[PDB]
């Protein structure tokens, strides 16, 4: 049966990464996503202008302000939301400075939070 | 004149009329029935607050004020101004040359209502501002009215609920 | 127009959506089914869904009708021979035009090479 | 009728508009009205006018002595026993003296405010024409003030900063001043130093940049440019 | 091999172990400003360096200026800093009528290391040229691991049999630096003389705005320029 | 409300019961803290 | 990125003026035309805009900021009242 | 003549001897009424809140709103300046700010003054249609 290129390519790339099976409609989903991303980026770059490479870079940088804050980036890589590590370190310093709560053996495993924070009278 | 009929008897400055003209021009540039149940078939067979306030004001009006109001009621962008309106709206820059006269009449009908709505909202904003402190309308009241008129019904963003996506649309046509 | 009267009149306003679909999607969202939830609340939710769909249909029928130079809009690939007879066909173009007003993008590629 | 167009004093001061051409408690209102009228643009101890308003109006409408008399009298006898008023009066008087070209009076007035003995000695040396000694005195005063044993005012800070440059100019230290002006973005000083200690005018490469500077500083025309 | 620090580090242990050594820092406090022993200028309590003072209050190492400490060769004692504090806290101005002829307590404290300090150390090493740099980023984790081995050579690995034993163990292993209470919630005639003073300051360029930290930047720049010019002249 | 607590009670309507060197540091830390608090204001 | 964490006009001197003004959160004041004007010029010099900004830009920016805040607050209020 | 501002970068108001002046300088702005701007900027937010809901915020929400304002300004300006420099400009204009505001935030401020397929796309579409019959 006929099948477009870049579809066999995406499926071979998926197989090479340890995926033993996939549904048939993943390749076309990825292709349509690529189409949409390209159209949006170059439509943005058109207004900032013949289009140069600087306009494309600026359109990409502008788009990067509200989406794609993920990926598998490591040391100072903008993944997991993009938060700076020093900010997280100081938040942890503020939190971990308080003493651990005091629990008696008679309330271990049975005490709950305050009435404001529990699901009472919800039915 | 259009402002005067809508309850604005002051003397607006140049900036207010300028911003109003800007808004109207932007709207004009941005701008049985085919979709009736009879269209379901392949064969066709021939068949066979504003008003009350206006009335109160008119009752309160005198003879001379009423005559002035009646004369001012007939203000128009297009009546006897086809060439001026076409040059103003840039017809040739957005559409082919010489649209029919019916289009011109419809646009004249629409621009008047645009101005009327804007004026009536701006007056309420101005009065509410005046009350809290203890003259004509100013550009900031027109800005607030325009901000109000650009808000869309909640039905147009219901599919973005629970997500972190920004709503991006076109210019609303009030 | 009270909510109590409307909920009491739910016998006459039941939508065309079967109860099984309602239960399945309520469970997916997180609401236990009408055995523990009131049947009238589930009926109200299904009626709201039906109203939303009918709105999206009435538009896109308007779009199809005003469409009856002359090339298609890029990004709405679909169809075959184009149907037959002077019948109204629900196409990808009209549905996309309609749902763009609700904040949904349905654009695709026409060919793949 | 509106379209076609102590009581007397108040009406003249603020009642009427000239654009076309006395209880003590009420005096402040008339003072405010007079202040408003004095500074209007359409032109061209019983009564108190701010020293700087008088200074600014005199510098433009040829009323030097009228303001100077009040300034010096207020200096002799302050109206309000406050530090801010004294500072403002002294600053206005010093500005007027400097503008009028009276070096002696300027130096004498400033020598009565300076707290550092080094500043006093530097001003004294500057008066008699010993520029290098005054420069050394200013440097010593700044070094002493760096430590922080005793506070000091901002006026003396600015005086040191400006008078060091003045003495350097009088001593023909243009090589230092050119770099200083380039670093601190002093366009007038940069132009003065370049017009004296270089030959940028021989070729267009530097002449174009110099003309760019000149046209940049030309938006506020003065006799010296 | 190196000696590891105790589970809870206290000023007594550090001050007794490291007697006879020079202190890490010396700071003099005045009424409105402070300085260091060999500094020429001054720091105001309302300036950014206020941050340092806060560290002195919390007995923490000031990581935000760590680079400046490494440049100057400040000594460390088991990762802590010994600081000595000297305490000296305990007419008609601008009138021509004036006449003129020419008209402490000592404290010693210890600041303890934190995790932000170690993060800062590694980050600085990553960008410090010596391979190119002193530390390659890809080797960071391994290096960190080794450092941890030298800081916590002993752990409490014995298990517990019930919740009472866990409660006792949590009670026994409490740390002072992590034993604070939760924070507090966020919270939100002379008129005539002031009016007269304001009126008398009308159209004042600088005095009006007020109704002051001298850094001597221009003089330092002039001195640098003079030194450079003298050096250039000496060459010829 | 740091010490506001409820309890697990299976016999309740919702399963929840609502209850109804000079100057060494150790000997001069307090004085130094007072001075530093005055400095910080 | 790591460095980010660990005749002529001296434009650096002008650019370094951005940090000499308090932020709205520090002063407790909503930004106005004057503050925005103070902020504009260092941004222009950062990007190589050597002629500055148009005279009418700060008022436009202040109006836009007020509109943005009003929209955010209206959206929050309409969901809980 | 026309009032002229102060230029040169030397500075104004310094009480020293470095006097130099323009033929007619412009009078500095001043006010002697009594209501200062430092106090009205502390009521602008209350005025806005009164507008939308028609104090009214807790201490912890006003801080977030002020942070929002700061971030918005220091963000829009950054984008607009680079966009202006892109198209070969030495000045910042309202058009750049308008483009950023309309395309990134959906904000339109009144009162301050097309793509078609080419022949290759049409050829490909014709080929696909011919194959589909």
């Amino acid at each position: 049966s006929p099948r477009p290129r870049d579809a066999r390519t995406l499926e071979l790339l998926l197989t090479a990464q340890g995926v033993t099976s996939f549904e048939p409609r993943v390749s076309q989903l990825l292709l349509d996503f690529a189409y949409r991303h390209t159209a949006a980026v170059l439509s943005d770059a058109l207004h900032l202008s013949s289009i140069t490479a600087n306009a494309v870079a600026l359109a990409i940088s502008s788009r990067l302000g509200y989406q794609f804050r993920g990926g598998g980036g490591g040391y100072y890589g903008g993944g997991g939301g993009g938060a700076s590590k020093d900010w997280m370190l100081e938040l942890a310093r503020e939190r971990n400075k308080v003493a651990l709560p005091r629990v008696l053996p008679s309330e271990w495993g049975v005490r709950l939070p305050g009435e404001r924070f529990v699901l009472s009278g919800v039915s | 004149q259009m402002m005067y009929v809508s309850g604005e008897t002051g003397e607006p400055s140049l900036e207010t009329t300028g911003i109003i003209e800007d808004i109207v021009r932007q709207q004009v540039i941005e701008i049985g029935l085919p979709w009736e149940p009879a269209s379901f078939y392949s064969v066709e067979v021939p068949e066979r607050q504003r008003l009350r306030k206006a009335d109160e004001r008119t009752k309160a009006m005198t003879k001379e004020e009423y005559v002035t109001w009646s004369e001012f009621r007939q203000a128009s962008f297009t009546y006897r101004k086809g060439k001026r309106f076409r040059e103003w709206a840039g017809f040739g820059l957005v559409t082919d040359s010489k649209p029919s006269d019916d289009i011109i009449d419809i646009l004249g009908f629409l621009t008047f209502e645009m101005v009327q709505t804007l004026t009536e909202e701006a007056l309420k904003i101005k009065e509410q501002e005046d009350l809290h402190r203890e003259t004509p309308v100013e550009p900031r009241h027109i800005q607030e009215a325009f901000r109000r008129l650009q808000q869309r019904p909640k039905k147009a963003r219901a599919m973005l609920n629970g997500t972190k996506l920004q709503q991006r649309t076109q210019l609303k046509l009030f | 127009a009270s909510l109590r009267e409307f909920l009491n009149k739910m016998d006459d306003y039941a939508p065309i959506i079967p109860d099984a679909v309602t239960n399945y999607y309520m469970t997916r969202a997180g609401l236990p089914p009408p055995p523990q939830t009131d049947i009238r609340l589930a009926r109200l939710l299904a009626l709201a869904t039906q109203k939303f769909i009918a709105d999206i249909a009435a538009d896109a029928y308007q779009y199809s009708r005003i469409r009856a130079l002359g090339i298609q809009r890029p990004g709405y690939g679909g169809g075959g021979q184009g149907g037959s007879q002077n019948r109204t066909v629900l196409t990808m173009e009209d549905l996309g035009m309609a749902v763009s007003e609700f904040g949904v993008n349905v654009k695709r590629s026409e060919f793949y090479r | 009728t509106v379209r076609m167009e102590s009581a007397r004093l108040a009406y003249v001061i603020l009642g009427q508009n000239w654009d076309t051409l006395v209880p003590k408690e009420d005096r402040p209102d008339l003072e405010r009205g007079l202040v408003t009228l004095l500074t209007k643009d359409y032109h061209s101890p019983h009564c108190k006018i701010p020293p700087h308003v008088l200074k600014f109006e005199a510098k433009t409408y040829d009323a030097w002595y009228t303001a100077l008399h009040q300034l010096e009298n207020a200096a002799i006898k302050p109206e309000i026993d406050s530090a801010a008023v004294r500072e403002s009066n002294l600053d206005a008087l010093v500005d007027l003296y400097s503008t009028l070209g009276e070096d002696d009076l300027f130096y004498g007035t400033w020598r009565r405010r300076c707290q550092f003995v080094e500043t006093n000695a530097g001003l004294s040396y500057e008066q008699h024409g010993m520029w290098e000694k005054a420069q050394r005195m200013y440097e010593s005063a700044q070094i002493k003030a760096r430590t922080g044993v005793i506070p000091f005012s901002e006026a003396e800070y600015m005086l040191w900063e400006d008078h060091w440059v003045l003495c350097a100019q009088k001593l023909q230290q243009w090589e230092i001043l050119q770099d200083f002006a380039k670093h601190e973005n002093f366009q007038d000083l940069l132009l003065e130093c370049a017009w004296r200690n270089t030959e940028y005018w021989q070729n267009q490469e530097n002449r174009d940049q110099l003309d760019t500077v000149i046209k940049g500083v030309m938006d506020a025309p003065t006799p010296r440019r | 091999t190196f000696d590891a620090p105790p589970y809870v580090i206290t000023p007594e242990y550090i001050l007794k172990k490291f007697a006879g050594h020079p202190p890490s820092l010396i700071v003099h406090l005045y009424q409105n400003h402070f300085r260091f022993d060999q500094q020429e200028g001054m720091f105001q309590y309302k300036s950014p360096m206020r941050i340092f003072i806060e560290h002195l209050r919390n007995r923490t190492v000031p990581h935000e200026i760590m680079e400046y400490l490494i440049q100057g060769g400040v000594p460390f004692y088991e990762g802590c800093l010994i600081v000595q504090v000297f305490d000296h806290r305990t007419t008609v101005p601008f009138s021509i009528h004036n006449h003129n002829p020419y008209i402490p307590t000592v404290y010693t404290v210890v600041l303890m290391p934190t995790a932000q300090a170690l993060h800062t150390d590694l980050l600085l090493k990553t960008v410090t040229p010596r391979d190119h740099m002193e530390l390659d980023p890809k080797n960071i984790y391994e290096v960190e691991a080794k450092i941890l081995l030298a800081t916590y050579p002993k752990l409490d690995l014995e298990p517990t049999k019930n919740a009472e034993e866990t409660i006792a163990k949590l009670e026994k292993l409490a740390h002072p630096e992590h034993s604070h209470k939760p924070p507090e919630p966020k919270v939100r005639d002379e008129a005539l003389a002031a009016e007269q003073e304001r009126y008398m300051l009308t159209l004042d360029e600088r005095l009006s705005s007020k109704l002051w930290e001298p850094r001597f930047e221009r003089f330092k720049l002039i001195e640098n320029i003079k030194q450079e010019h003298a050096e250039k002249k000496e060459q010829e | 409300n740091w010490e506001d607590y409820t309890y697990v009670d299976p016999s309740r309507p919702d399963g929840i019961a609502i209850p109804s060197w000079e100057g060494a540091e150790p000997e001069t830390s307090d004085l130094l803290n007072a001075v530093l608090d005055s400095c910080l204001a | 990125v790591l460095m980010e964490h660990a005749l002529k006009m001296n434009f650096d001197l002008e650019i370094r003026k951005r940090y000499a003004q308090p932020l709205a959160v520090e002063s407790g004041e909503f930004p106005d035309t004057s503050n925005i004007e103070s902020r504009m010029l260092p941004f222009c010099y950062e990007a190589g805009l050597s002629s500055g900004h148009a005279p009418d830009a700060a008022q436009f920016m202040s109006i836009a900021t007020e509109t943005f805040i009003k929209e955010v607050m209206s959206a929050i209020f309409s969901r809980t009242r | 003549p026309q009032p002229v501002p102060n230029i040169g970068g030397a500075g104004s108001g310094r009480p020293t001897y470095t006097s130099g002046q323009p033929a007619l300088p412009k009078t500095p702005a001043f006010q002697l009424e009594g209501e200062g701007e430092r106090v009205l900027n502390k009521k602008k937010l209350d005025e806005l809140v009164r507008q939308v809901c028609g104090n009214m915020l807790t201490p912890e929400v006003e801080e977030s709103v002020l942070n929002m304002a700061d971030a918005f300004v220091d963000n829009v300006l950054h984008q607009a300046c680079r966009n202006a420099k892109e198209r070969g400009s030495k000045v910042l204009e309202i058009r750049d700010i308008q483009l950023v505001l309309e395309r990134v935030y959906n904000i339109r401020i009144p009162g301050y003054a097309k793509v078609q397929p080419n022949s290759n796309w049409i050829k490909k579409m014709s080929a696909v249609q011919a194959a589909k019959v």
